[PDB]
């Protein structure tokens, strides 16, 4: 999981 | 806000490859000469700017079986196919030609592009 | 020898986002307490171990109209569908128990994992 | 495009  | 999964957009397109594999909720029959290849409706429409167009129609958008135009190679279609499934392309020396023209033929501007960088190195 | 193209799993589900908000080949409404939302049973499934089970069901492959577990909050519901057809979650305080949750019923483990993690820190 |  990102911080798009 | 949002927090994005990095893997969730290939995942979902290797379940899709595999319904593909399993016949599973294929929608279409696309007919190319003499073979058959049974496809998602929603899978070549996100892939394909001709299919977009068939799909989005009336009249088309009912149809069970599509035919394409005689000159279409079941080769370069069948790897095109397989490309919208998989975002893998098997490019070689011996189907190029037929590619690129599949993929003129069904609108993938991405692979056209790829198809005439590999010829212009070629020449 | 293939050569693959890094934006096309990406490219594909930004279509089937589009077919969804259009509202066009979506085959299934699924049902969630007073709420209705329109999918395409294959993103469904190729997101969701529940309804991977489901729509392999020689009985429920043709249902056109899914009930959901009365337990089961339609905003949760509407932040996973979105999650599905984007990559993207809405993961926010005020939401996360009930995201979790409704994650657990579909059996979305990646989804399940992150709230979990996220819990995790603020306790 | 890449080699993957
Ligand atoms: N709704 C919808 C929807 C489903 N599919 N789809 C598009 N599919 C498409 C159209 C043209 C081209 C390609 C894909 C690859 C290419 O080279 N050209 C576009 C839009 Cl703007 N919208 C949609
Ligand atoms: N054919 C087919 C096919 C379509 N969909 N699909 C799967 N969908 C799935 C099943 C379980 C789980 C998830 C997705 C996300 C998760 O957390 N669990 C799996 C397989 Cl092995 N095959 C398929
Ligand atoms: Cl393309
Ligand atoms: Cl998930």
């Amino acid at each position: 999981w990102v911080i798009p | 806000s949002c927090i994005q999964f990095t893997r969730h957009a290939s995942d979902v397109l290797l379940n899709l490859n595999r319904l593909r594999s399993r016949d599973i909720l294929t929608d279409v029959v696309i007919v190319v000469s003499r073979e058959q290849f049974r496809a998602h409706k929603t899978v070549l429409m996100a892939c394909s700017g001709l299919f977009y167009s068939i799909f989005t129609d009336q009249l088309k958008c009912n149809l069970s079986v599509i035919n394409l135009d005689p000159e279409i190679n079941p080769e370069g279609f069948c790897i095109l196919l397989d490309f919208m499934y998989t975002s893998r392309l098997n490019l070689r020396e011996g189907n190029i030609m037929a590619v690129m023209a599949t993929a003129m033929y069904l609108q993938m501007e991405h692979v056209v592009d790829t198809c005439r960088k590999f010829i212009k190195a070629s020449e």
